């Protein structure tokens, strides 16, 4: 019931590298600003997952936080060369990107990140595969995937898709071909482990687990209403600090609460903290969980 | 582990061939029925790819023949002890009146009970006339009302939900194994399905069910035991009848919530000019909980608690006689054509032959890798397959014959060559 | 009023542990509330059916009494419950609200 979705905990920064040109808005992340990859993030009919799940964080403040790597090149100029590798994982996602954008990162493969670049003046499209010509143009990148990041470190390399009946499904080349096969746009849930593949899902079940982590607390500063403020100047029990800080029995109980002695008011988030999966039976703790439309063939006969 | 007692093969249609390279996999997609074996015995089955050394085994363990009850009404209910509040208002005072204080909506809160509160609670508005003049306070000479707020109050910690079974369905946990390693626990009840890694498996063949259950109710405790009513289950609630204050959630009895179901005028009132006693007659379940505890002799069967998943269970008598029908749904099988070596011993055999039980055998198998070990011998009736590992370890199967004096010369080929082995062993008659 | 049923109620001095001696009652399945918790009663095998047909009168002050007739629910004339209310006041001050049939005074 806390409508905290603009505050984001540990850094705040959404700009990617490779299109680093409205960091003078997004950083850090805060109530003010009006980052072009985050405003659409809480619109009503876009990304509902996010909105269910905001108080985590994002693929580029896992980026950032040294979660998600990038792939070579990370952002694959659209005009330069003949050939690039972002171009087969761009051509089989079917999106729908609003006008006024140059930029639209997406997940690979090899579970890093590329995203594509298009050179002044050029625009995105009603499907953003590619871009054509020319309010003002932003500065910035439009989220291709529902999904969101988190800080984890479980390994799982050890496995890829678990889908069965599908021949190629995005890229990735499973299973071969001997009868009719389809090709029909279908959603399909998929989960990225530490170092691994884009690992398809099947069955999904979600939870939630909370725990009294730093980067699980919100809070906005008291001035003569949301104001911005640091979480990282709050006391600890009986240690140091350069300001004060208070908030309710979470916040209160693992750092210090001045009461009105302080300047903000940190608050527990909703259900921010460890979100784990359960995919072969097995509880695994994801990176970045999603969905994504791209071309799904199954064998029909 | 008794080991594995059927034991069959696949058919070439549900069977195919798709090699990338000297490593040659196959996959399985299709149904293929197996007969299921009695308490203890488990269910194999080999898979033969292109050759002779790849083998497969799809090993499914019986645990025994358990009778869950098919859940169909249930609701949560209670103790409860209703906690009246009284407030004797003088005449022509506020809210006071004669005609108000009589006519008074049970579904309304004024002024005079404004300030105890908001809460989600099953409570109710009363109004009473008791008596006026100097004698007890009040300058009017009409007799005074008399406000009465009572409400809920759960004064134990614990619930209860009490449910019935129109249907027992004839439930079998069953610990299937995979091909990889992957062991899971499920369970089958007279035509079910699960989800496996290797795809399904259902249930055909279940001619063991029990009517008439209706007439029983049965009462869940998290923690303790269970129970068993001799009466039939409890739809309308009325005054004088075990199931009067009901809810649907544990909160619903715990902190009771006034989301619960209840009959009207069911707290009495017992007025004394100053003095109130709201109470009621509700019937303790713990009562009948404790009076009709299990285990209990009913007809012939026994009731008692499940183990693992949360539910009731019946003791029965018999064999187990059923057929389950693997659903194959499209499952890669990969397997390498290297093997190992090892070596194999023999220690005792005994158990019955043409039963359901079957016999058990000990096998010592000296290995230095983990793979497999096929095993078969001359006419073509028998096949052994265990799993081998580095070490010194007993293992074997449940073996069925036609003979009590056993007699006949395995052959098994844990590396693709086959190595001579003699058994023996007296068995018994068991039906 | 009437009796639809007859309520073993055993009235109980339940005694604390500190001294504080209380007075309750129970009957058949009732439920009191005492300074160490609560007190419930569990066997009662002890119950008298078929009381519908006799009515009861309080007197506030003198004794009561029995009536060798079934519950009066709807009045009418020429029988034991006609002009009826809801409280003291409603026969001592003859409220208003009080039910009664209609044309039950005569004029002549």
């Amino acid at each position: 019931e806390d409508p905290h979705l603009r505050n984001r905990p540990g850094k705040g920064h959404n700009y990617i590298d490779g299109m680093t040109q409205e960091d003078a808005t997004c950083k850090p992340v805060t109530y003010a600003g009006a980052c072009s990859s985050f405003d659409v993030l809480l619109e009503k009919g876009k990304f509902p997952l996010f909105q269910s799940y905001a108080h985590h964080r994002t693929l580029l403040e896992a980026v950032h936080d040294t979660i998600i790597a990038k792939a070579d090149p990370p952002s694959c100029d659209l005009q330069s060369a003949h050939g690039n590798p972002c171009m087969k994982e761009k051509l089989v996602m079917k999106t729908h990107c609003p006008n006024d954008y140059q930029s639209a990162h997406y997940l690979n493969n090899d579970g890093k990140m590329a995203s594509v670049k298009c050179p002044p003046k050029y625009e995105l499209t009603e499907d953003c595969n590619f871009c054509r010509q020319m309010a003002s143009l932003k500065k910035g990148s439009y989220p291709l995937q529902d999904l969101f990041c988190q800080s984890s470190e479980d390994d799982g390399s050890k496995l890829k898709t678990k889908m069965k009946g599908v021949c190629e499904v995005g890229v990735q080349a499973l299973k071969k071909c001997d009868g009719q096969l389809s090709t029909a746009h279908e959603v399909v849930p998929f989960a990225v482990f530490k170092n691994s593949k884009k690992v398809y899902l099947d069955k999904l079940d979600l939870k939630t687990e909370e725990n009294l982590l730093p980067d699980s607390f919100v809070c906005f500063e008291h001035k003569g209403e949301l104001k911005s403020f640091d979480i990282s100047q709050c006391p600890k029990i009986g240690g140091h600090g350069s300001k004060k800080c208070t908030g309710d029995a979470a916040f209160c109980s693992a750092y210090e609460c001045t009461a009105q002695y302080a300047n903000a008011y940190c608050s527990h988030a909703n259900g921010s903290g460890i979100v784990q999966i359960q995919v072969s039976g097995v509880w695994k703790k994801p990176l970045c969980v999603g969905y994504e439309r791209v071309v799904v063939k199954r064998e029909l006969s | 582990d008794p080991g594995c007692s059927e034991l069959i093969q696949a058919s070439s249609r549900i069977t195919t061939c798709s090699t990338e390279g000297v490593n040659t996999k196959c996959r399985l997609s299709g149904t293929a029925l197996i007969r299921a074996g009695s308490v203890g015995a488990e269910a194999c089955l080999m898979l033969k790819g292109v050759k002779e050394d790849q083998t497969k085994f799809l090993k499914i363990k019986t645990v025994s023949s358990e009778l869950s009850c098919r859940e169909g009404q249930s609701y949560w209910t209670g103790s409860f002890s209703p906690k009246c509040l009284s407030s004797r208002r003088c005449h022509l005072v506020g809210e006071c009146h004669v005609n108000r204080c009589l006519s008074w909506r049970d579904n309304e809160t004024s002024a005079e009970f404004s300030f105890v509160g908001e809460s989600t609670t099953m409570r109710e508005n009363k109004c009473f006339e008791q008596c006026g003049g100097w004698g007890c306070g009040c300058f009017n000479v009409n007799p005074s009302c008399l406000f009465v707020h009572t409400y809920l109050q759960s004064v134990r910690k614990e619930a209860l939900r009490v449910f019935n079974c129109i249907d027992w369905v004839h439930k079998l946990t069953l610990e299937i194994t995979d091909f990889d390693g992957s062991v899971s626990t499920i369970d089958l009840g007279a035509s079910s399905s699960r989800f496996t890694n290797w795809g399904s498996v259902s249930l055909s063949l279940d001619a063991e069910g029990i009517s008439g259950s209706n007439s029983f109710s049965f009462i869940e405790s998290p923690g303790k035991g269970y129970a068993i009513v001799d009466e039939p289950f409890s739809e309308i609630p009325r005054q004088g009848f075990l199931g009067e204050i009901r809810c649907n959630s544990e909160s619903s009895v715990l902190s009771a919530h006034e989301s619960c179901l209840r009959a009207p005028n069911l707290i009495s009132y017992k007025p004394m000019i100053d003095q109130l006693e709201c109470t009621t007659n509700l019937i303790d379940p713990f009562v009948v909980f404790e009076r009709g505890s299990l285990p209990q002799t009913r007809n012939d069967k026994t009731f008692a608690a499940s183990k693992g998943n949360r539910g009731v269970q019946a003791f029965s008598k018999g064999s187990v006689q059923a057929d389950l029908t693997l659903m194959f749904d499209n499952f890669e099988v990969d397997f390498v054509g290297a093997a190992v070596s090892c070596d194999a011993a023999f220690l005792n055999l005994t158990g019955c032959y043409s039963c359901n039980a079957g016999a058990r055998v000990c096998l010592s198998i000296t290995s230095t890798g983990t793979g497999s070990l096929s095993a078969h011998n001359k006419d073509g009736s028998l096949h052994i397959v265990l799993p081998s590992e580095n070490g010194t370890k007993d293992q074997c199967q449940i073996l069925h014959f036609t003979v009590p004096e056993v007699e006949e010369e395995f052959m098994y080929s844990c590396d693709g060559d086959e190595r001579p082995l003699l058994v023996k062993g007296t068995l018994i008659a068991i039906d």
